[PDB]
């Protein structure tokens, strides 16, 4: 991503949405933004919430959702405007319909401005939509597994990274990671027990891509060695983007 | 053996 310091940035906490849907994304000294979201095939429904941290009463609070370039034709998000007036210590709230057209990289941008004591303010953070949003995870047995790891053919449609592990490598949060993400978790299918396996099916309008993956740790280097094989070249590479810095 | 090559 973009170069500089990740510290008052429209990202800082974009990484800690991926796999989960709640929580704060963005936290400055007048306001407070949350997060809840839900989701299900091809659509989501993402609740914003603008905490006024101050005992003031803020003015023209107005949100709005971007989405830069191809993003405007791959996704699709409808919301209903919010009150403008947000009293001090209270708290407003915006529901945004997403629908998924295609697989997408980019993020929507949310920008947010008011006024407060007679100023301007203005904040802008990127929002949590990803693809691995759209995952039905799909539990199947090892040989069905491994029957579908083997019918692909196109190359792009495989990916692999081999990465350094930006975080502790535990056993439980792995798990628990590779599950918010999106795919069903299957173990019995690598015969070292220490792997991941993960399958599912990303859904959207115009296309549904199957999803296979295997992540191979490597404590003693503090390395990770992961492959994702997706019936679109696309999605291959962005979840193993996405999967990879979660690590 | 190695299911997965």
């Amino acid at each position: 991503g973009s170069p500089g310091i990740r510290l008052g940035s429209s990202e800082d906490n974009f990484a800690r949405f991926v796999c989960k849907n709640n929580g704060v994304l963005f936290e400055n000294q007048l306001l407070q933004i949350g997060l809840k979201s839900e989701f299900r095939q091809n659509l989501g429904r993402m609740f914003i919430f603008y905490g006024n941290k101050t005992s003031t009463q803020f003015l023209n609070f107005t949100p709005t959702l971007i989405c830069a370039d191809d993003l405007q034709t791959n996704l699709n998000l409808q919301t209903k405007p919010v009150d403008p007036t947000v009293d001090g210590g209270a708290q407003v709230q915006q529901v945004v319909n997403i629908e998924c057209i295609s697989d997408f990289t980019e993020a929507p941008v949310l920008n947010i401005q008011f006024r407060y004591g007679g100023t301007f303010q203005n904040v802008s953070v990127k929002l949590p939509i990803t693809l691995n949003k759209f995952f039905q995870p799909t539990e199947m047995a090892s040989q069905d597994f491994f029957q579908r790891w083997k019918q692909l053919s196109n190359p792009q449609q495989e990916v692999q990274n081999i990465f350094k592990a930006k975080h502790p490598m535990d056993t439980e949060i792995t798990k628990a990671k590779i599950i918010g993400f999106g795919s069903a978790l299957l173990e019995e299918v690598d015969p070292n027990p220490a792997n991941f396996v993960g399958a599912g099916i990303i859904h959207t309008k115009t296309t549904q891509i199957g999803c296979l993956l295997r992540l191979e740790p490597n404590l003693q280097a503090q390395m990770y060695r992961l492959t994702l094989r997706t019936s679109k070249d696309t999605v291959s590479q962005r979840l193993c983007e996405l999967l990879s810095e979660q690590f | 053996s190695d299911p997965w090559k």
